[PDB]
């Protein structure tokens, strides 16, 4: 199918940076001290 | 130099991953289709 | 620790580092600024302004420089078309240099203020703590606002001491940057008059400048203060959201329906100009003064600017696009290489018809052809045991005048077909829809994306300034009401007045 | 806190936190602008929705050539 | 690629379902 | 020059004037009767 | 309570009803009569079934001009002879 | 015209009679 | 007058079966006269 | 305590209706467009902007009758009584389709006294304004369906006209025009708002089935009290049943109350962001590779070439009536139809 | 004891004034016939 | 030019996921206590 | 559940993230015009 | 969007550079 080319990318950061933002903040909080 | 008085730590609880993590990845099944188009 | 959507409150008592953060931010802005313009400049095709303008090509902020003067490349072209002009530093590459140097500085100071935030000048002196004057704040950053604002309008914008504005002819043909003297008359206020725009920042520019004055020598109403929180710096972020989306709706209205400040050359046509057949009607005016000069049909049609054509078409009109589909308008039906000129169509009884133009509203569109009076003469039948008006019965033609099919004469059904098709767009061109692997499906132009945009945006302010609005005059309660609340505060008759134990 | 040249030289433009002035003050005199710049969003509004119509003022692309 | 994508999302969601029920954080009483 | 709807505007003016004025007459005159008691 | 009198209390009250049989069937019939007298018709410019069309035409009175479009519903109004 | 009296004669009827009916203590209370 | 004179009960009956009656001639209009298709 | 002052002590009186400040701009504006809507559907034609009888008056019933938006001619005026077009004449004013942009606008601002009445009253009783907030969103719906919307179009005459059957026109105009069942933005709006529901059903149900015996009635209502202490249902059954029914469970109540404004308000919000689209005609209205498939291959059908079929009998079967003032006529010939319908 | 003009009373009435009317005019349009 | 289409992507994650990984390991170090 | 005594505490220093991508952005830089081609 | 991303990794490799410079652990002598 003649779909758009930047759609493949567009979708895999519009996942991975926000998801990774999360990540990020939960590693960081359960390594802090309990 | 002296330390910052106004820092706070910042916390993200495993619920709060599980939640965002299900919104991004549903926003994207969603939204994936429009940016193939 | 703080949840993740209030990181940023530990700036509201950092004077230093809220500045470090909001020189960030306007770091941010400016190498974006600098970033698009380098982005157009490395995409757009400087080659033909008639039938393939900036607007056809998906830019956004050359039009912005366009309007208020850059109009020029250091590599010689101009936007209006014109060689060999010398454009000084401040052509379109000069302007996004600006912005990245801009940027650059903006980030180290940025730094400065967030390493250095313990400034001395950041503490109320009686207290030692932090503290922000914002009412007189407000005056001093009013009265330079008020400055800038005079200057634009007195200096930029009149020529005297600057290039001008963008300014054009009713029907966006001969575009270009003059200087504007200000309207001090009642068509002042008229959005489509840019000596308006001049007037406006000359008279408000001195109004912020006597405001400002007031604001830095008279301290606040003691029951304003407390009334609006003016202690609270997030009064300020209320009240500032509020501005804003006002300032926002309002130039997505003025992007929709066209000012003196949104001219078609730059961001295309409105589509109201579509509706009213705006360009058409105009195109008719001079054909019919050719004619009645004494010109030949063919001559009369020939004499029509092929820009004034490309205008009567619905290709460039703003609401006949799509929200993903994405890019410039020559994506879907091509780059415009010429006009094919004018299509007449005619019966087997030699009595003109006319294609019923299609709505903005609809994707797809019948064909049908009426005579002058609106009686319905042909059409492209669907079903077609029952058809009495297809091109076929009717032995309908298309002659063209003017452009390139200038006198020509097309009878086979299928051609004149195809022809009648193109005429429910308005006016019929050739396109190019190979160099863009265009989709021949209708994009809207930087009108459209940035009406778009900032009514979204708007929109969303709202919502900012409601929740911030909020905050501020209920910072008492926002992580909880008091434990210790008297069931009669809320009782029904045990105070006279709500809320006022003093009424008992 | 940290003194600097341009800080001593600015700090009395940051040093009347929380001054007011008494009661209502210039209260009445703001409400008055108020609703001289209400009255006068209401005419553009309605010069550029055409509900204000006047004379010498087209509001059109028509409006200047 | 685009069916790639697809369904790689929804496998994440589904992993996902997993995670948060089997390894959540349990509730625990005061 | 006055044209028929800037006189229109005046008079829309006006009402509205008319209108709220009455208002807080009324609001101000019955608040200025039946005052809070309070001790 | 916020000092005014129980609902309860004024609507099974007699005076209440004294006052009510009276003014509620008044305007009652108000309303009524506002209709069968046709004077609703002409405050508000409503057509009568017989004022639609005139007797052999089939087009809508659509108003189609902004500023005269008050001079034009009243020529429609006329074309009714 | 007629047809405003005939139909606000029982508007007014109806406001005259309960102001005639209540009239002594909208006095006592103003 | 005195309140509670008339049965609460009484002027609730009364009251619904004047909304039955209203309502009952609305739906008799929707098959008669204007509206009524005929 | 001068003037300001008792008058904020009357403004302020703890009565039946709580009046406010806020009461000052609410009360009026909702008042007059409630009355408009209902002056206008009892009394009011639509012949001279549409071609269509929309009062009781008229013979219409409470499902069809509307007040209608003024002709496409009238653009977006603001159809002042006072204004150029209906020079003060309240009768031509009513043809003209006056009561229109009167609702809207009353309405418009009655909203907003709404909504300060809510901070008002929030703020007197000594509560977060939460509520204000949560009403946010039918702000953000009513704005952007009935002012930007049409503000967007060629005229008032595309906004929704205020009655039942009127607004189902909208939806399916919507449809045929716009093909907004495929828009994210509007999917998010179903999401909120069946989730919303949803949440509704669930949170109620459940602590009506998880409630402490408190009292010995089998009718249990009557064993609460609202100045009670206590929980007056078992957050830690509910979250055990729930944990073993569905998976996950609340465990937080705060979060689940604060949760069940989200959801909703949220998706009112995106829906909004659809229609500000919707003004311009940026439509979600197709998906290019489709059509580029479907073009060149008379074999390959979906859901989605399908429902494009429908939205195309749609603007062609109803355009000419509902779109009077463009004079459509579409002969018999060209008129889209399958076989024998 | 209790007063009857009332803030709630102008309420109600500014309501229930206009409802008997129209309520009045639409039975009375139950018998238009065309 | 003709580049390859999955070039970008490629780049993208190449560079995305390893930095993130890093980033997820300093910041959980950093809110260690002490 | 008992907890597992052979967990261990993971750190990455300033100086070990600014190496690690050091060495991913130039790996990237390098490898990219290979990936276009 | 080949320049694009050469340029992209080189300017992170700059800002990279800044921050291993001025905001780097500083050495402290025990
Ligand atoms: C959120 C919190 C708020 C809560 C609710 C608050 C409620 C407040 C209510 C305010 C009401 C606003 C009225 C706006 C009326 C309007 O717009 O009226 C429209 C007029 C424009 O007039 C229109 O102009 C069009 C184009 O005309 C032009 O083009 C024509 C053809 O080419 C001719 O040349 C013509 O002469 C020339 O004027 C057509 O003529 C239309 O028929 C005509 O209606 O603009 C104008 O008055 C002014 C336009 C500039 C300012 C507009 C700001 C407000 C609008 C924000 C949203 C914009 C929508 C964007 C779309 C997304
Ligand atoms: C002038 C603009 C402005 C500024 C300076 C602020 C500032 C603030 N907001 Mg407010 N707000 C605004 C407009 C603004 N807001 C608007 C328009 C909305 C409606 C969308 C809101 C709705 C809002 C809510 C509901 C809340 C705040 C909160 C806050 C405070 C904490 C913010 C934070 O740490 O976020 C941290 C954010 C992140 C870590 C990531 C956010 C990522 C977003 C969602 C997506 C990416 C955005 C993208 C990068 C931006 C592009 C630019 C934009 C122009 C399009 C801070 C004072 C919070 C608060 O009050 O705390 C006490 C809070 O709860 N804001
Ligand atoms: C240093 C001075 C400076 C100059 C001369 C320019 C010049 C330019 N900028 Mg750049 N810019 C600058 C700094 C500057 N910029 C900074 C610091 C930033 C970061 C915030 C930017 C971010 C930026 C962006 C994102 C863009 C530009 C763009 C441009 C071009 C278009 C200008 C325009 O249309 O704005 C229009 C300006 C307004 C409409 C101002 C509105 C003012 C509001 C109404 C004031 C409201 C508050 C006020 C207090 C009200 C009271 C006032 C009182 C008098 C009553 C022009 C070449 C555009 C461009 O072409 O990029 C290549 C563009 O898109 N600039
Ligand atoms: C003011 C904002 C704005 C506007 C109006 C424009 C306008 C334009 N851009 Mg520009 N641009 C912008 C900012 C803007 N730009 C920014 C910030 C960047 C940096 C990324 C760019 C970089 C850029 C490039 C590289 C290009 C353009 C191009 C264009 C043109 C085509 C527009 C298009 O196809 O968009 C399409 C718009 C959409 C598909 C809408 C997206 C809607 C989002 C995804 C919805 C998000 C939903 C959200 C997740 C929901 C959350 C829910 C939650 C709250 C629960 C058009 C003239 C193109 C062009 O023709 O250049 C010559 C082009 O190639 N722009
Ligand atoms: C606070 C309540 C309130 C609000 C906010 C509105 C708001 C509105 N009304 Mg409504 N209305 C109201 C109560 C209200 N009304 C009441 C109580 C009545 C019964 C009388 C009406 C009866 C009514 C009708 C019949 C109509 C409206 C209309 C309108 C709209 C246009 C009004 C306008 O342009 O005023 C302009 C005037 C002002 C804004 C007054 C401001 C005065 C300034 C601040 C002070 C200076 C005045 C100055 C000294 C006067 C000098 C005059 C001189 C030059 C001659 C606007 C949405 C119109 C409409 O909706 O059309 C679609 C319309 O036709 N209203
Ligand atoms: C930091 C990390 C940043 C990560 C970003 C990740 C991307 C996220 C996904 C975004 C996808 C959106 C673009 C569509 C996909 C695409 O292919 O674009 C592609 C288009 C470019 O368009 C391309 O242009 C080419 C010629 O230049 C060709 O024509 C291509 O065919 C064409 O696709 O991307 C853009 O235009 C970017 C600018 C978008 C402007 C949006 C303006 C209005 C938006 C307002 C939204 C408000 C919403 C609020 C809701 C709450
Ligand atoms: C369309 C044109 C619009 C233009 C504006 C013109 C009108 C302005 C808006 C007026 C809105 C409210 C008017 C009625 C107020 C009222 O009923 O007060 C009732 C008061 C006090 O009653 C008292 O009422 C009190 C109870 S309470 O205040 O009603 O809650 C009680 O404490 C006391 O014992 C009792 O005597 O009695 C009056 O004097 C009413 C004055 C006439 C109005
Ligand atoms: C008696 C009439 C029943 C009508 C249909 C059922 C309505 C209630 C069902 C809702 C289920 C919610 C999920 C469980 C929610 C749940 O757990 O319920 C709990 C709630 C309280 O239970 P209790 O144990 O206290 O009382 C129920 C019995 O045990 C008897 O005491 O149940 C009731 O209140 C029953 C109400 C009977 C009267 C209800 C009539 C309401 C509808 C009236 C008709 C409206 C039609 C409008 C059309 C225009
Ligand atoms: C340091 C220095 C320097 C340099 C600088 C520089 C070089 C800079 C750059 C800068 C830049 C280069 C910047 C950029 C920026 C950008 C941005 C900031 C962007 C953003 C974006 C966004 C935000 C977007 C979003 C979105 C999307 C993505 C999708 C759609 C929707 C939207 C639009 C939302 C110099 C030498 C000068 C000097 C001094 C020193
Ligand atoms: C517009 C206007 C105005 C106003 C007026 C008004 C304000 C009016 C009001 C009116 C009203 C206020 C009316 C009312 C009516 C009512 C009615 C008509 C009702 C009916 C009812 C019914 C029918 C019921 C039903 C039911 C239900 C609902 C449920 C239960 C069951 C039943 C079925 C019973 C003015 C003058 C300012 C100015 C001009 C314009
Ligand atoms: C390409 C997309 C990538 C998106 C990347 C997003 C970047 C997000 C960066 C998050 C910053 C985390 O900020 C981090 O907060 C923690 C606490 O939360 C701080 O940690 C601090 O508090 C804790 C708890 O009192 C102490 O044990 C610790 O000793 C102290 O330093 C860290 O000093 C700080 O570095
Ligand atoms: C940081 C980049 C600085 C480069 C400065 C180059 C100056 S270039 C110079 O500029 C003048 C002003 O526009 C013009 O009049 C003149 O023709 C032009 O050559
Ligand atoms: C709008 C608010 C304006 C308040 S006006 C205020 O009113 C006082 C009496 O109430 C006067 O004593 C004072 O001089 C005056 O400024
Ligand atoms: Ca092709
Ligand atoms: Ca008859
Ligand atoms: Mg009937």
């Amino acid at each position: 199918m003649e779909v758009n080319q930047l759609g493949l990318i567009a979708t895999a950061l519009f996942v991975l940076v926000p998801s990774v933002f999360l990540i990020i903040l939960y590693v960081q909080t359960e390594s802090q001290q309990k | 130099m002296e330390p910052n008085p106004n820092r706070q730590p910042v916390e993200l609880n495993r619920t709060s991953l599980y939640l965002g993590l299900l919104l991004i990845l549903v926003l994207a099944l969603l939204f994936s289709s429009y940016f193939f188009n | 620790g703080l949840p993740w959507y209030r990181v940023h409150t530990v700036l509201i008592n950092d004077p230093g580092r809220l500045i470090a953060a909001h020189l960030m931010h306007t770091a941010l802005v400016a190498g974006w600024a600098g970033s698009m313009a380098l982005y157009e400049l490395a995409t757009f095709d400087p080659s033909d302004p008639v039938l393939n303008p900036m607007w056809r090509q998906g830019m956004f902020v050359l039009p912005f420089m366009a309007r208020l003067g850059v109009t020029g490349s250091w590599s010689g072209w101009s936007i209006t078309g014109e060689t060999g002009i010398d454009p000084g530093f401040w052509s379109f590459e000069g302007v996004a240099l600006a912005h990245i140097v801009l940027s650059g500085l903006l980030f180290l100071a940025a730094c400065w203020h967030w390493v250095y935030w313990d400034l001395e000048l950041f503490r109320d002196p009686r207290t030692g703590e932090p503290a922000l004057d914002l009412p007189k704040m407000f005056g001093i950053h009013l009265f330079l606002a008020g400055l800038l604002c005079f200057g634009f309008g007195a200096f930029h914008l009149t020529g005297l001491f600057g290039p001008g504005m963008w300014v054009s002819d009713p029907y966006g043909l001969t575009g270009s940057v003059q200087p504007v003297a200000p309207e001090w008359g009642p068509d002042g206020f008229n959005p489509y008059n840019p000596g308006g725009v001049v007037a406006h920042h000359i008279a408000a520019g001195i109004v912020g400048i006597i405001a400002g004055l007031f604001h830095i020598l008279v301290r606040p109403p003691q029951r304003l203060y407390k009334a609006l929180r003016m202690g609270n710096i997030e009064t300020v972020l209320s009240s500032s959201i509020a501005a804003v989306f006002f300032a926002a709706f309002v130039v997505a209205g003025t992007m929709w329906y066209g000012s003196a400040t949104t001219p078609i050359e730059l961001f295309g046509p409105t589509r109201y100009q579509w509706d009213s057949s705006y360009f058409q009607q105009e195109i008719n005016r001079r054909v019919q003064a050719s004619l009645a000069s004494g010109a030949t049909l063919e001559e009369a049609w020939s004499a029509i600017p092929e820009k004034l054509a490309f205008y009567d078409y619905i290709g460039n009109n703003p609401a006949k696009g799509g929200l993903f589909r994405t890019g410039p308008m020559n994506k879907g039906d091509g780059i415009a290489q010429a006009w094919k000129g004018h299509a007449v169509f005619r019966n087997k009884e030699g009595e003109e018809l006319f294609v019923r133009r299609m709505p903005a509203f609809f994707e797809s569109f019948p064909v049908i052809l009426t005579d002058k009076n609106g009686v319905v003469k042909a059409d492209i039948p669907f079903r077609r045991a029952e058809s009495k008006y297809s091109f076929e019965q009717q032995g309908v033609t298309v002659s063209f005048y003017g452009g390139e099919l200038n006198g020509q004469t097309f009878t086979d059904p299928p051609t004149v077909k195809s022809y009648a098709r193109k005429a429910i767009f308005g006016e019929i061109f050739e396109f190019d829809t190979e160099t863009l692997n265009s989709d021949g499906i209708f994009r809207t132009s930087p009108r459209g994306w940035f009406t778009f945009a900032h009514a979204v945006f708007a929109l969303l302010f709202f919502f900012g300034h409601i929740w911030h609005g909020a905050r501020t005059l209920f910072r008492d309660v926002f992580s909880g009401i008091d434990p210790e609340l008297s069931p009669e505060q809320v009782e029904w008759g045990f105070y006279q007045k709500v809320g006022d134990v003093t009424t008992r | 806190a940290r003194r600097t040249w341009l800080g001593d030289i600015l700090r009395p433009l940051n040093s009347e936190y929380g001054k007011v002035a008494p009661g209502w003050g210039t209260t009445p005199l703001m409400a008055v602008f108020m609703g001289l710049f209400l009255v006068f969003l209401l005419i553009i509004l309605e010069i550029y929705n055409s509900t204000l119509i006047l004379d010498g003022v087209n509001v059109s692309w028509k409006a200047l050539g | 690629m685009e069916t790639i994508t697809y369904v790689f999302i929804f496998a994440c969601i589904i992993a996902l379902f997993f995670f948060a029920i089997f390894f959540r954080e349990p509730p625990r009483i005061t | 020059t006055i044209t028929p709807s800037l006189k229109g505007f005046f008079i829309g003016l006006l009402s509205g004037a008319v209108v709220l004025g009455l208002t807080f007459a009324v609001l101000i005159a019955i608040s200025q009767i039946d005052k809070v008691q309070r001790s | 309570t916020t000092g005014e009198r129980p609902f309860s209390d004024i609507i099974t009250s007699v005076r209440y009803w004294v006052i009510h049989s009276i003014t509620i069937p008044a305007l009652f019939i108000a309303g009524w009569l506002f209709v069968s007298t046709g004077l609703a018709y002409d405050v508000f410019g409503t057509p009568r079934p017989d004022s639609y069309y005139a007797q052999e035409q089939r087009s809508i009175p659509l108003v189609t001009d902004r500023f005269e479009a008050k001079q034009q519903v009243e020529t429609f109004l006329e074309q009714l002879k | 015209d007629w047809r405003v009296l005939v139909v606000l004669l029982p508007v007014l009827l109806a406001a005259g009679w309960a102001v005639r009916n209540i009239l002594p203590y909208a006095v006592k209370q103003v | 007058s005195e309140g509670g004179r008339i049965p609460l009960w009484i002027v609730a009956t009364v009251a619904g079966m004047g909304v039955i009656v209203i309502v009952g001639l609305f739906f008799y209009g929707a098959y008669a006269g204007l509206g009524s298709s005929l | 305590r001068g003037w300001f002052d008792i008058l904020d002590d009357w403004l302020k009186r703890d009565r039946f209706v709580f009046v406010g400040w806020s009461g000052i701009l609410l009360f009026p504006c909702a008042y007059l467009a409630l009355g408009g809507w209902l002056t206008g559907t009892t009394f009011v034609t639509s012949w001279y902007t549409h071609g269509l009888a929309s009062s009781y008056l008229e013979g219409c019933n409470f499902l069809t009758v509307a007040v209608s938006t003024p002709a496409n001619s009238m653009g977006h005026s603001l159809l002042l009584l006072w204004g150029p077009e209906a020079q003060g004449d309240f009768t031509r004013w009513c043809q003209l389709g006056g009561l229109w942009t009167f609702i809207a606008l009353h309405g418009a601002f009655g909203l907003i006294g709404f909504m300060l009445r809510q901070f008002e009253i929030a703020r007197l009783v000594g509560v977060r304004p939460y509520n204000a907030i949560a009403f946010s969103a039918p702000i953000a719906v009513f704005v952007s369906v009935f002012l930007i919307y049409p503000l967007g179009q060629s005229s008032w005459f595309f906004a929704p006209s205020f009655g039942v059957a009127a607004i189902f026109r909208f939806l399916l105009f919507f449809q045929g025009f716009h093909n907004w069942t495929l828009n994210p933005f509007h999917m998010m709006g179903v999401a909120g708002v069946l989730g919303g529901a949803l949440l509704c059903a669930i949170h109620g149900a459940t602590v009506e089935n998880t409630l402490f015996q408190d009292g010995e009635g089998a009718s249990t209502f009557r064993a609460f009290n609202p100045t009670q202490a206590e929980e007056t249902y078992s957050m830690v059954t509910a979250n055990r049943f729930w944990s073993q029914i569905f998976g996950i469970a609340f465990s937080n109540k705060r979060w689940l109350h604060f949760f069940m404004l989200f959801v909703p308000v949220t998706g009112l919000w995106m829906s909004a962001i659809g229609v500000v689209g919707l003004a311009l005609n940026l439509r979600s209205y197709d998906f290019i590779s489709q059509e580029i498939r479907a073009a060149e291959d008379p074999e390959f059908e979906t859901f989605y070439t399908k429902n494009l079929l429908l939205n195309e009998g749609i603007r062609a079967w109803m355009a000419p009536q509902d779109q009077p003032h463009e004079n459509f006529v579409f002969p018999e010939e060209v008129l889209p139809r399958g076989n024998a319908l | 004891s209790y007063p009857i003009f009332t803030v709630r009373w102008v309420a109600v009435h500014t309501l229930a004034v206009p409802t008997i009317f129209f309520l009045g005019a639409i039975a009375a349009m139950q018998f238009i016939q065309r």
